């Protein structure tokens, strides 16, 4: 029953500005046989379904642009957007993809300055 | 429309794509607040699987010729009015999690 | 000789597909194999060449085309038990497929989800070795049928 804790509450961004959101998860969300993070990021736009944007923090999802990178050490889970657009602003989570029960630690909202 | 204490049962079919999938999830938002996960479905030996917070008011049951997930939520409160969303998993995401419904509890 | 071993009045069933039950009497062979093993009523069926589901393709797996026999015949007696069969297995899930005649005796855990299994179990990893139920008091589907 890992509670994964994310930050900050609001995230202010220009247009064509790179950005960072940190997630942190209270035990290491990596298996020990694979050597792999485990670890899902989701946008969530309004009046919209949720769409999961990077799965394991090492690949991209497919039709999604390279601007959406996201590198996660141990505990620690960071991704990275450039060039935000007014379209891109969206409510972003992190979900623990490591063991049950999934706990969705996500929570970032996205603005533009 | 929901009555406190109620039944609610809520169905999915995925659109474009035909089962190919191991897991189907459910997941509660209220408006204002983060998704939370509730239950996870498998297609043969049922998964049977519950969140801790949602155990004992949420049954999980798939029928492979009706193609669509069912969830029964029972003993409503105003705090389960929420945004209930079907959701899918295969290797990612493949067209899978799909949209939600509002929900609405009131006498 | 092969043509003893069809009129003896003692198997069940017996399909031959490609070569003629009555032609390989005088044919001459290479290599003869036989494959016996014993199933549910209902997997009598699948043992086609050309079918598919949770038997046929990750227990014994059929080739597309078939020039051989099929013996299955009918014991419930002899052998079996009464209450339920706790005796052999069988596998049912798999993430993997296996080529036309290959055995596979890897007892791993089927991964229906992310979660990485093998090993520890509680969610999404089930056990993929289920048990029979040859029991003489049930119908005509649920009676061991040996298949060679």
């Amino acid at each position: 029953q890992i509670v994964l804790t994310q930050s900050p509450s609001s995230l202010a961004v220009s247009v064509g500005e790179k950005v960072t959101l940190s997630c942190k998860s209270s035990q290491s969300l990596l298996y020990s046989n694979n050597q792999k993070n485990y670890l899902a990021w989701y946008q969530q736009k309004s009046g919209r379904s949720p769409k999961l944007l990077l799965h394991w923090t090492s690949t991209r999802e497919s039709g999604v642009p390279d601007r959406f990178t996201g590198s996660g050490s141990g505990t620690d889970f960071t991704l990275t957007i450039s060039s935000v657009k007014a379209e891109d602003l969206a409510v972003y989570y992190c979900q623990q993809y490591y063991t049950y029960p999934w706990t969705f630690g996500g929570g970032t909202k996205l603005e533009i300055k | 429309l929901v009555n406190p204490g109620a039944s609610l049962k809520m169905s999915c079919k995925t659109s474009g794509y035909r089962f190919t999938s191991y897991i189907i999830h459910w997941v509660k938002q209220t408006p204002g607040q983060g998704l939370e996960w509730i239950g996870a479905i498998f297609p043969e030996n049922d998964d049977t699987s519950y969140s801790q917070k949602f155990k004992g008011k949420a049954t999980l049951t798939t029928d492979t010729s009706s193609s669509t997930a069912y969830m029964q939520l029972s003993s409503l409160t105003s705090e389960d009015s929420a945004v209930y969303y079907c959701a899918r998993d295969g290797e990612n995401v493949l067209d899978y999690w799909g949209q939600g419904t509002s929900v609405t509890v009131s006498s | 000789d092969y043509s003893v071993l069809y009129n003896s009045a003692s198997f069940s069933t017996f399909k031959c597909y490609g070569v003629s039950p009555t032609k390989l009497n005088d044919l001459c062979f290479t290599n003869v194999y036989a494959d016996s093993f014993v199933i549910r009523g209902d997997e009598v069926r699948q043992i086609a060449p050309g079918q598919t589901g949770n038997i046929a393709d990750y227990n014994y797996k059929l080739p597309d085309d078939f020039t051989g026999c099929v013996i299955a015949w009918n014991s419930n007696n002899l052998d079996s038990k009464v209450g339920g069969n706790y005796n052999y297995l069988y596998r049912l899930f798999r993430k993997s497929n296996l080529k036309p005649f290959e055995r596979d005796i890897s007892t791993e855990i089927y991964q229906a989800g992310s979660t990485p299994c093998n090993g520890v179990k509680g969610f999404n990893c089930y056990f993929p070795l289920q048990s029979y139920g040859f029991q003489p008091t049930y119908g005509v589907g649920y009676q061991p049928y040996r298949v060679v």
